[PDB]
């Protein structure tokens, strides 16, 4: 992570984080079904809304405990 | 007086969408993928798909069921 | 020879052997209003194509069109004319001139004849019975009445056809259709087609509209 | 009666409030994304939107796709 943060600093670009713990259906890393009132959007929609900027550096946690 | 029958069936979703929404394209998109009807689509195959078209688009606004079924 | 021009139409869809005012409310067609009343006062009718333009171009413009005749002229200042018209038949071009203002050379007519109108006589009244019906009961249309004493005792199938086409109101791409289909026949099946529609259309809006007063 | 009488004039009450929340609220918002659509954005997802924002903003009252339209 502090690399990250680093490179992101070096080429002037957006750190973030996205926690790929509990991870199990697309629903998370997508959205739900705006058809109902329950919805929620992805990981990486939120980590692509935090920053203001077309290309930011996403990094994804952890993949190995990915379930 | 089928398929013309068909047109005007969706002309009503048109019609309660004249007040309901500003435009109706979206709702249009079933319409204009009626061509299924074209498609292939033999005889027996193709009237259970016209039913299940014409009548499928209960509500035009929120509900789940009707979009569930739109998706359908 | 009649020599006609090539006036389109612009909004408005003028049925043939049916005495109905012609609008010619563009700046630029005045130009084919002299040379009209140049051609033994014979004007030529386009119908409404594919959007207007205000592009002359042969290219742009068709040659199936109805012909009206002028009986009296009376102008304004404001580019637009109203002249009350009583087509005879539809006329066709086969060889376009191009102007100002487009040329056409006529050729000879296409007519038709009435031969064992034996089964006419049936189909005039299963075609009047099909609209009949169907202004007295559907009223969202707004057709006149009061004229059935004197078209019953008409028989005559390439006026009532382009009659029953001007009071009733459809796709513009068949009424366009009707005024130049060839096939009068043809003309007297889709209207009865269209009548037959518009009748069961207004039965399933009654009694779906019925359906919702009994749901309320 | 009190419930006919009581839903003219509550709905009126909510319709009124709801009618000017629904002004400040997707109205308001999407407002905010034309400001930032002067990048060109694609109006795709707002038509989609307003297919929804139409139909719930003529229903001033309930309408909760709406609150998931305006998250949306």
């Amino acid at each position: 992570t502090s690399l990250g943060r680093s490179i992101a600093r070096s080429m002037n670009r957006k750190f973030h984080r996205i926690s790929l713990g509990g991870v199990r259906d697309e629903a998370e890393i997508r959205g739900h079904r705006r058809t109902y009132i329950g919805a929620m959007p992805g990981k990486l929609i939120h980590a692509m809304k935090q920053v203001g900027v077309i290309n930011p550096v996403i990094l994804l946690d952890e993949i190995d405990k990915m379930s | 007086d089928t398929n013309q029958r068909e047109y005007y069936l969706r002309e009503q979703m048109k019609a309660i969408q004249k007040e309901l929404g500003g435009e109706d394209g979206l709702s249009d998109l079933e319409a204009l993928r009626k061509k299924i009807e074209e498609v292939g689509m033999p005889e027996a195959v193709k009237t259970k798909a016209l039913k299940e078209l014409d009548r499928l688009e209960r509500m035009q606004q929120g509900s789940p069921e009707a979009t569930v079924a739109r998706t359908y | 020879r009649l020599e006609l021009p090539v006036i389109p139409l612009r909004n408005t869809v003028i049925l043939p052997h049916t005495t109905t005012p012609v609008d010619v409310g563009r700046a630029k067609s005045k130009r084919a209003v002299e040379e009209a009343m140049g051609a033994d006062r014979l004007i030529f009718l386009v119908a409404q194509r594919d959007p207007e333009v205000d592009d002359p171009a042969p290219d742009d413009l068709y040659t199936w069109g109805v012909q009206a005749v002028v009986k009296q002229a009376m102008r304004l200042p404001d580019g637009t004319l109203q002249v009350m018209v009583e087509a005879r038949a539809r006329a066709q071009v086969t060889d376009y001139i191009p102007g100002p203002y487009l040329r056409a050379r006529g050729e000879v007519f296409s007519e038709i004849f009435p031969i064992d109108e034996a089964v006419v006589r049936v189909l005039v009244e299963e075609l009047k019975e099909a609209f009949e019906k169907y202004v007295a009961n559907h009223k969202s249309l707004r057709l006149d009445r009061y004229q059935l004493e004197a078209v019953k005792g008409t028989s005559d199938p390439a006026m009532l056809a382009d009659t029953i086409a001007y009071h009733a109101t459809w796709t513009v791409a068949e009424k366009q259709e009707i005024l130049e289909l060839t096939d009068l026949e043809a003309r007297l099946k889709k209207v009865l087609g269209l009548l037959s529609r518009d009748l069961e259309r207004f039965e399933l809006d009654k009694r779906v509209a019925q359906r919702v007063k009994e749901q309320m």
